[PDB]
Formats: structure tokens, sequence, C-alpha cells
């Protein structure tokens, strides 16, 4: 949770075998006012999420 | 300043003083009140409870 910068269209682009695109969601290259910032873990083999 | 995430302490002891078998008080994760402590063997409690 910060003070983004956020695109007119942003995407993703996947990491298993990537696209021609390039992950251009945000451009705020400024260590920007980040008001909480995190790292939870999940199962990689669970089915669904919650 | 005033703004962001690095504060500074503001804050009490978190002392590893827990008095057994006499009243006290505590403020506990947010929660305040009196009692009296007594240890026991429980298995209930999960890893964010
Ligand atoms: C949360 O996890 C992500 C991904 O594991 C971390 O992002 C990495 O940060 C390191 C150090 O800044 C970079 O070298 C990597 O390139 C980053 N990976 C990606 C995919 O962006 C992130 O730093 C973690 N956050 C916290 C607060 O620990
Ligand atoms: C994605 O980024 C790389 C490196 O900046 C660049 O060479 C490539 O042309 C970019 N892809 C597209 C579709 O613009
Ligand atoms: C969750 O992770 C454990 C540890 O690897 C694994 O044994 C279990 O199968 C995972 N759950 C699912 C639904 O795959």
């Amino acid at each position: 949770a910060c003070q983004y910068t956020m695109c007119e269209y942003p995407h993703t682009v996947c990491k298993s075998k990537g696209s021609i695109r390039n992950e251009s969601w945000h451009i705020d290259s400024s260590e920007p006012l980040c008001l909480f910032k995190k790292n939870f873990t999940y199962n990689v083999s669970a089915d669904w999420l919650y | 300043i005033n703004s962001g995430t690095t504060c500074s302490n503001d804050l009490l002891y978190s002392n590893t003083e827990v008095s057994t078998g006499v009243c006290v008080n505590y403020d506990l994760y947010g929660i305040t009140g009196q009692g009296i402590f007594k240890e026991v063997s429980a298995a209930y409690y999960n890893n964010w409870q």
C-alpha cells in the first residue's frame, strides 16, 4: 500500500514463459510514500484461494 | 517528518514479567484489564491467535 503512479492501461506479464510485452502497470521509481509493505506465503499446490 | 513508517519508540516495556497467582494489570495486544494469571498447557491457539 503506497502512493503509486498507475498507468492508463495496466497489465501484467507472466514469469513462467514471458510474453512479448513488458509488465508495465506503474512507474513510481522514487521509493514513494509507502504506508504499508508486507509479504505473506501461500501453498503453491492449493487449487482455490479465498 | 510526521509521515511514513519509521517511527520512534513512544512505547512501554514489553516486560517478560508474567507473574501468576497474583492480581495484576494488563494491556495485552490492545485489550486492557485486571486479572490473575495462571499457567496451563494448551494447544488451541494457531499461528495467528
Ligand atoms: C517481498 O517479496 C518480493 C519478492 O520476493 C521482494 O522483491 C524483491 O526484492 C529484492 C530486493 O529489493 C529484489 O532484488 C528482487 O528483484 C525483488 N523481486 C521482485 C519479483 O520484485 C520484496 O523486496 C519483498 N518485500 C519485503 C518487504 O521483504
Ligand atoms: C521490453 O523491455 C526490453 C528492455 O527494456 C526491450 O528491449 C523490449 O523491446 C521491450 N519490449 C517491448 C515490446 O517494447
Ligand atoms: C500445502 O503444502 C503442504 C506442504 O508441502 C503440502 O503437503 C500440501 O499438499 C499442500 N496442500 C495442497 C492442497 O496441495
